[PDB]
């Protein structure tokens, strides 16, 4: 079967540029992880746009963490200077992002598509 | 020696920075990130100090 | 004569000690103002214990800022050494506390007794 | 020692008033600046924005 795209985010959510009061950025392998250390006590939902092949996440386009008001508080994006990444790189990065949000007492949920294709 | 704008917004909208503003172009404040037009830090102003090593707001000492 | 006492707080709330992740403390006149610079986006309620005379606050015992979950995130307390402060000193302090809380995008409300006798 | 064993880490949830385990908690419900847990951000990002961070900033 041909690859198919999962698009949790709307065009607006995907293109929006967001602000971090206490910027945190980490390059992990072929991925970049960003999070605002100032964000606490919120219900956060991770949404992502990515391709899938054989019922498994293949390539991540963009993953962002949203509060209930729709504000972006963290994200995982591929680094240009890299030829690619694997679901394994994605999982490593998601763990770091979720860990920081949990540490700051945010309740973190993951989109059903991410739960299904990344697990 | 000629200005193109009739005037300009002098301070960035802090609410917009945190997605708490719906006024768009019509807001009294600027909706773009201009580190040179950030408002004064309330904490540095009233308390004389601020805990954010990366605070983007103005830290003005008692003049 | 021994003035009336208003007690918005329970003995436990009045006796509890709280923690600030990003401590801010200012001594203004005969009063001490404290606030956690880390607290943002919450609905906060100001409660206080104070004596009243002539239909107005007379002497503040303690004022604390509570989140909906009952956690303390701010406070105005008299300095031990003094028995003397005015309602104007109290209002000034309240304005500084509310100003810091609102700057951090918290929605602040004041108890009915505080509204009735001071704010 | 008077205690059969001792807690070693302060409860971060208790610090913020988020612990409902009381005396049954496995972590210390007392502010001991010398027994705070490791700062997640300093460890994962090698930096921390809080000038007054009370959590441990460990290095290689
Ligand atoms: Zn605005
Ligand atoms: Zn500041
Ligand atoms: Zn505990
Ligand atoms: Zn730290």
């Amino acid at each position: 079967p041909a690859s198919r795209y999962i698009t949790d985010m709307t065009i607006e959510e995907l293109s929006r540029d967001w602000f971090m009061l206490m910027p945190k950025q980490k390059v992990e392998g072929p991925l970049c992880i960003r999070i605002d250390q100032a964000i606490m006590d919120k219900n956060i939902m991770l949404k992502a746009n990515f391709s899938v092949i054989f019922d498994r996440l293949e390539t991540l386009i963009l993953l962002r963490a949203f509060t209930e008001e729709g504000a972006i508080v963290g994200e995982i994006s591929p680094l240009p200077s890299f030829p690619g990444h694997t679901i394994e790189d994605v999982k490593n990065a998601i763990g770091v992002l979720i860990g920081g949000l949990e540490w700051n007492d945010n309740t973190v949920r993951v989109s059903k598509t991410l739960q299904r294709f990344a697990w | 020696h000629h200005s193109h704008m009739s005037g300009e917004k002098t301070v960035v909208c802090k609410h917009w920075l945190r997605g708490l503003c719906k006024k768009g172009d019509q807001c009294e404040f600027l909706h773009e990130y201009d580190m040179t037009k950030m408002s004064e830090c309330y904490f540095y102003s009233k308390f004389g100090e601020c805990s954010n090593k990366e605070c983007p707001f103005l830290h003005i000492d008692p003049e």
